[PDB]
Parts: structure tokens; C-alpha cells; sequence
């Protein structure tokens, strides 16, 4: 029964990616201080308790499922697609989400606003004509007042519908004040859609769409994610726990229920 | 949204001057000046319009015309809905009317945390009334006001002309009204002419019924703000 | 820099006429072209934005067209209040630039001026100078000749004229001519006359006074 660890995660034989100040979800969305994670890959993504968000305030309904899905895929490989957004203003940014000296936004999302005095009913389509599954990440903006709503989107109530042949999500923006985060009471909510080969992403909105820019490639394989503050070290160990790498030569272990790699069974 | 410039006046060549433009009222949303990019534009006496400088809603993407780059600085204080133009090393050819002009496209929604990625710099949908800047070595001088008296031979049966001659002032502008702005019908205030002395002169005239000459008041109100001169001249027959 | 050239330099047309103003750009500016109206001594007002969009509140007699290098502003039915200067303006590139303007004037029926002469005031004579003023009121067209005579001597070099802008309701002008003399010269002479020549007058009109009467 293996009962101790070194307190460090050995960087072989698995590709360990240290999140440093970034959650996987922030790396996914493209929070600017996470830009260095663009198109990264891992066998194990390590999330640290120092991680913090530094972009527009957001939530993710069913956060844990998206985090798991992405973690298991083992890649942030992103392919930009030729989405056409007729009659709207693209690339909205924020002083809450600085990239370089200037206001910015999540790299993988496209904040659409009115053009002139109009925001039309957007109706766009993106077929999956590839032989793999595509993951799309998108959102909805929740203004804090009616005046913000009509200033940005014209319509007094927006709506975002994203569908494939297999399913449909219709999100209704919720106008109102949330708790203050760094001087803002507005939020974005994040949602996702998987598009299988031969299916088609359909997006329909008359306001408040935070649009996708393209898709993330989905793989199935051995990859995962772990919450741990253990430092990474230069050594070899097959079995990793949040407490650190452990030898796997004994058949049982009581260091942690959470393990990555070929490990001893937990007790 | 309405705009009002201020700060214009006479300065010597090489001096500095700071202009202000204040936004008041509402537009789409109930939008204020801070939603919008704004430029300064000037017009030299008798000439066309020259764009000088632009500033985005959030204070960035500043640019200048080559004529003023290195000397003028544009800035804004959105808490006061105020724009500024700091001018330095002023030259005679900087003389003119300076306008604040708002660009039409919404560039931010303050409090929302949204800013438009690009500075559009499209049509100037609101302009202020303009503030006059005069760069000259000549001295400020208040006007003398003299009556243009309706004649003894002002039968002209039934209609008579009277006025005020506003002579020998610098710089522009002077304003004239009649009876504190209550008499407007039939009034002509002529454009100022530059005399050979280097001072300006103008007349304002009005036509009235001949029968009204004994029997009601006609006062021309002359205001020359650059010298703090204010005269109310009562105009009567000899 | 992008240069905009407007045509014509000025025009006159009758109330109700269809009027065409043009703007040519020195390079392709797509549709990044706006039109303004400026009435004398007032700020400009936006008429047309992005080549063809009529600004809210502007009368529908104004319309705009063109793209690339050649643009037009059309007034379908010219009205007395349309007098002023019209400017095009591009924002394809920095620096933003304006055309030199087209001045629009109403051509109306000839109207003879009403003429008035004003002696200098006694108060002014205390300054050592005398100003004699001749007023031409509410006339059309703008062209007029005012000659000053002092005991029948034609004056030159010592008068200046100023003219109003065309009135936005009746489409007439008014004009002042001011004769400047030293007090000493003024007091050497008796008869001061303003002689006006204008299309609306079959023969010249003279207004005069005798000094001190
Ligand atoms: C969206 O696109 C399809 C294909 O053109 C069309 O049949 C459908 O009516 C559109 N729907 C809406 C809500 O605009
Ligand atoms: C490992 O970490 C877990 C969770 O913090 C803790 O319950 C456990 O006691 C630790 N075990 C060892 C052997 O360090």
C-alpha cells in the first residue's frame, strides 16, 4: 500500500500542462492573460488555486461538464471559420478585458452589436463537411439595464437560438443587475454545441449573441484535468495524484482517490 | 445631444489657449456625448472647413492634421461630458471659428463595459455654434456706438430707417440686438468690415413705421465680450 | 491627402427649380462621403451621410448619390431657405477633408433698393472723424453701384461697403456704404450725397443732406 508522495508532479512520461494563472475554461475562451495557451495540448492539464479571470465577467451554466469535455479532448486546437454577420458590428471589446494597451475581448468569441440604428434577425449556417466532431463555444450578453439593451442591440428583448438537427438551445437574455465584478454588473453566459459530420450549425438571433469565431477539434483519448498546487519537477513517474507523483510498484495506495496514469487501486 | 464651445478669444502669436466643448441633452439610447467620437474643425474667415483632430469616446485613437500636430492636444473628461483642445505656439493663420463636431456612430456605451473595436469617424451629425479664436499682435479695443438717426426728412412716407454704427473695435465679434431681442423684424446687422486702421466697424439698421418715431423706444444693445463692453444706445430723431 | 473638388463654384436658381451640385474626389473613397449645409455665421448641418442617406429631419427634397470618385447632391425643388454654402466631406482617409463649397443663391424678380442716408452724429465728430452712411434696403440682384459725392466731387478710396447674406424668406439683400472723412474735411463742405445705380432703377436714385440742417 503506497502511502506517501514526493509532493511534486513528474513531467514524464505524460505531457503535463501547467495552467499557472489560467483555468482551462479561461484558456478555451481566450482571456488575454491566457493567450499563451492557444492551440495547446495535454495528457494532463493542471489547474492551480492562483488561477483568476481577467476579462468580461462571465458564467458557464453546467460549467463542470464543459470543463470535463474539453479536458478529455486534450486539445485547444482552434480553426477559424468564414462566418458572415450581415448588418451588425463585429469585434466588440471591453476595458474589463485589456489586450495590449487597448480594450479587448475573449479571443475565440465575437461580440456583435447594432450597425447604425438596426440589428437585423441574424440567420447563419455552418455545415460540418469534415469527418470529425466540431465543438462550438458561444454566448449571450446580459445587460444590466434596458437602456444598455436598446443601445447595443436595438430590440428591447434579444434571443439567441443555436441548433443542429439533433438539438436546439434557445437562450433568453436576462436584463438586470448581478453582483458587481470589477465595476460591472453585466455578464456573459457561455454555452456550447457539438456538430457531428454531415450536420449543420444554425444560429439565429435578434440581439445579444456573443458569436463563435470557429470550432475546437474534438478527440477522444486518455487526456484529463486535475486540481493541484504541487510543483512540476523533472523526473519520470507513471502515476500522478494531486498530492504529487507516487510510485506504482505496490498494488494499493491511500494517497488520493484522484489519480492520473497507471496507478495502484485506492484504499 | 447639443454642443457648446467656449474659451475663444484674442491671443498673441506664440501664446497658448485652451478651448472647451460641453455636451448636453440626449440621442439614441438616451445617449450623451461620451458615447461618441468627436473632432475639432475650424473655419478661417471667409474660407472652408479644416479638420484638426479626432478623439474616440474612451479617449483613444487620437489623430491630428499636419497643420496642428505637435502644437495642439485633444482630450476629454467624460465625467463632465467635456472636450478640450489645448493649443500652443499659436500663429496668425490659426485664426478662425473653432467647432466641436460629434461623429455619428456609437463608439461606447458607458457603464456597459462595451467599446466598439474600430473608430468609425463618420458624419458630423451635431456641431456646436463655434468659438472665435483670433491670433494677432493688435490690442483689444471696445467699440464706440453712434446713432444712425431717423431723418427730419424721414417721411419716406410711413416707413423710416434707423440704426447704430458700431465703430473701431478689435477683435471680432460684436453682437447687436434691438430692444433686448424683442425687435427682430426688419433688422439687418451687416458683416463687420476691417478698416485701414486695423480696427473693425459694423452697422445695424432696422425699418419701422414713421409714426412710431416719437412714441416707443428703439435701443440697440451692443456687446463686445473681448473688451467687456456693453452699450445700450437709445436711438431717436434729431 | 484626398482632395475634393466641388462644382459649380456658385449657382442661382429659381424657387422650385431642380438643382445639381457635384463633388469629385482625387481617389476612390467608396461611399465615405457626407454633405453639409452652412448658413452664413452658423454651424454646418448634416444633410446626407454615406453618399445617399438622408439625415433624420432633413427635407426629402435633398438626395445624394454616387460612389468612388463622383458624387452628387440634388435639391429637387429649391426653396428660399436653401440659400447657403454646401460642402462635401470624406472620411475614407486621414486627414478628413472637405470640398471648397458651392454657394447657392435664389434667382428672384428684380427689386429696387429703398435708399436712406445718415449724417454723422455730433458725438462722433468729437473723435476727429465723420462717418456718413448710405443704406440700400431689400433689393435684388446683389450688384449695385453706390457713388459718394461731396459738393459734387466724386469720392474715391474713402468708402467701404458691406452686404447682408441673401434673406432666407424674401431672397433680397441689403447693403451699407460708409464714407469716412476727417472732421476738418467734413466741415469744409455742404452737400453730402449717396447716388445708387441698380437694375431695378430706370435712373439713379440720390439721397442727400446739407451739413448741419
Ligand atoms: C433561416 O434560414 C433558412 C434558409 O434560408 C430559412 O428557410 C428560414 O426561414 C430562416 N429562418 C429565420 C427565422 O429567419
Ligand atoms: C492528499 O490530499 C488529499 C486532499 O487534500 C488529502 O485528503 C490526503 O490526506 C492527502 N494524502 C497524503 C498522503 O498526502
Amino acid at each position: 500500500v503506497q502511502s506517501s508522495s514526493t509532493g511534486k508532479i513528474c513531467n514524464n512520461p505524460h505531457r503535463i500542462l501547467d495552467g499557472i494563472d489560467c483555468t482551462l475554461i479561461d484558456a478555451l475562451l481566450g482571456d488575454p492573460h491566457c493567450d499563451v495557451f492557444q492551440n495547446e495540448t495535454w495528457d494532463l492539464f493542471v489547474e492551480r488555486s492562483k488561477a483568476f479571470s481577467n476579462c468580461y465577467p462571465y458564467d458557464v451554466p453546467d460549467y463542470a461538464s464543459l470543463r470535463s469535455l474539453v479536458a478529455s479532448s486534450g486539445t485547444l486546437e482552434f480553426i477559424t471559420e468564414g462566418f458572415t454577420w450581415t448588418g451588425v458590428t463585429q469585434n466588440g471589446g471591453s476595458n474589463a478585458c485589456k489586450r495590449g494597451p487597448g480594450s479587448g475581448f475573449f479571443s475565440r468569441l465575437n461580440w456583435l452589436t447594432k450597425s447604425g440604428s438596426t440589428y437585423p434577425v441574424l440567420n447563419v449556417t455552418m455545415p460540418n463537411n469534415d469527418n470529425f466532431d466540431k465543438l462550438y463555444i458561444w454566448g449571450v450578453h446580459h445587460p444590466s439595464t434596458n437602456q444598455e439593451q436598446t443601445s447595443l442591440y436595438v430590440q428591447a428583448s434579444g434571443r439567441v437560438t443555436v441548433s443542429t438537427r439533433r438539438s436546439q438551445q434557445t437562450i433568453i437574455p436576462n436584463i438586470g443587475s448581478r453582483p458587481w465584478v470589477r465595476g460591472l454588473s453585466s455578464r456573459i453566459s457561455i454555452y456550447w454545441t457539438i456538430v457531428k459530420p454531415g450536420d449543420v450549425l444554425v444560429i439565429n438571433s435578434n440581439g445579444n449573441l456573443i458569436a463563435p469565431r470557429g470550432y475546437f477539434k474534438m478527440r477522444t483519448g486518455k487526456s484529463s484535468i486535475m486540481r493541484s498546487d504541487a510543483p512540476i519537477d523533472t523526473c519520470i513517474s507513471e502515476c500522478i495524484t494531486p498530492n504529487g507523483s507516487i510510485p506504482n510498484d505496490k498494488p494499493f495506495q491511500n494517497v488520493n482517490k484522484i489519480t492520473y496514469g497507471a496507478c495502484p487501486k485506492y484504499v | 445631444v447639443q454642443l457648446q464651445e467656449s474659451g475663444g478669444g484674442l491671443v498673441q502669436p506664440g501664446e497658448s489657449l485652451r478651448l472647451s466643448c460641453v455636451g448636453s441633452g440626449s440621442s439614441f439610447g438616451e445617449s450623451t456625448l461620451s458615447y461618441y467620437a468627436v473632432s475639432w474643425v475650424r473655419q478661417a474667415p471667409g474660407k472652408g472647413l479644416e479638420w484638426l483632430s479626432i478623439i474616440n469616446a474612451g479617449g483613444g485613437d487620437i489623430d491630428y492634421a499636419d497643420s496642428v500636430e505637435g502644437r495642439f492636444t485633444i482630450s476629454r473628461d467624460n465625467s463632465k461630458e467635456t472636450l478640450y483642445l489645448q493649443m500652443t505656439n499659436l500663429r496668425v493663420e490659426d485664426t478662425g471659428v473653432y467647432y466641436c463636431a460629434k461623429h455619428m456612430s456609437m463608439q461606447q456605451v458607458p457603464g456597459s463595459g462595451w467599446e466598439r473595436a474600430d473608430l468609425v469617424g463618420d458624419a458630423f451629425d451635431v456641431w456646436g455654434q463655434g468659438t472665435m479664436v483670433t491670433v494677432s499682435s493688435a490690442s483689444t479695443k471696445g467699440p464706440s456706438v453712434f446713432p444712425l438717426a431717423p431723418s427730419s426728412k424721414s417721411t419716406s412716407g410711413g416707413t423710416a430707417a434707423l440704426g447704430c454704427l458700431v465703430k473701431d473695435y478689435f477683435p471680432e465679434p460684436v453682437t447687436v440686438s434691438w430692444n433686448s431681442g424683442a425687435l427682430t423684424s426688419g433688422v439687418h446687422t451687416f458683416p463687420a468690415v476691417l478698416q485701414s486702421s486695423g480696427l473693425y466697424s459694423l452697422s445695424s439698421v432696422v425699418t419701422v413705421p414713421s409714426s412710431s418715431l416719437g412714441t416707443q423706444t428703439y435701443i440697440c444693445n451692443v456687446n463686445h465680450k473681448p473688451s467687456n463692453t456693453k452699450v445700450d444706445k437709445r436711438v431717436e430723431p434729431k | 491627402d484626398i482632395q475634393l473638388t466641388q462644382s459649380p463654384s456658385s449657382l442661382s436658381a429659381s424657387v422650385g427649380d431642380r438643382v445639381t451640385l457635384t463633388c469629385q474626389a482625387s481617389q476612390d473613397i467608396r461611399k465615405f462621403l457626407n454633405w453639409y449645409q452652412q448658413k452664413p455665421g452658423k454651424g454646418p448641418k448634416l444633410l446626407i451621410y454615406d453618399a445617399s442617406n438622408l439625415q433624420r429631419g432633413v427635407p426629402s427634397r435633398f438626395s445624394g448619390g454616387g460612389s468612388g470618385t463622383d458624387f452628387t447632391l440634388i435639391i429637387s425643388s429649391l426653396q428660399p431657405e436653401d440659400v447657403g454654402t454646401y460642402y462635401c466631406q470624406q472620411y475614407d482617409g486621414l486627414p478628413f477633408t472637405f470640398g471648397g463649397g458651392t454657394k447657392v443663391v435664389i434667382k428672384r424678380t428684380v427689386a429696387a433698393p429703398s435708399v436712406f442716408i445718415f449724417p454723422p452724429s455730433d458725438e462722433q465728430l468729437k473723435s476727429g472723424t465723420a462717418s456718413v452712411v448710405c443704406l440700400l434696403n431689400n433689393f435684388y440682384p446683389r450688384e449695385a453701384k453706390v457713388q459718394w459725392k461731396v459738393d459734387n466731387a466724386l469720392q474715391s478710396g474713402n468708402s467701404q461697403e458691406s452686404v447682408t447674406e441673401q434673406d432666407s424668406k424674401d431672397s433680397t439683400y441689403s447693403l451699407s456704404s460708409t464714407l469716412t472723412l476727417s472732421k476738418a474735411d467734413y466741415e469744409k463742405h455742404k452737400v453730402y450725397a449717396c447716388e445708387v445705380t441698380h437694375q431695378g432703377l430706370s435712373s439713379p436714385v440720390t439721397k442727400s443732406f446739407n451739413r448741419g440742417e
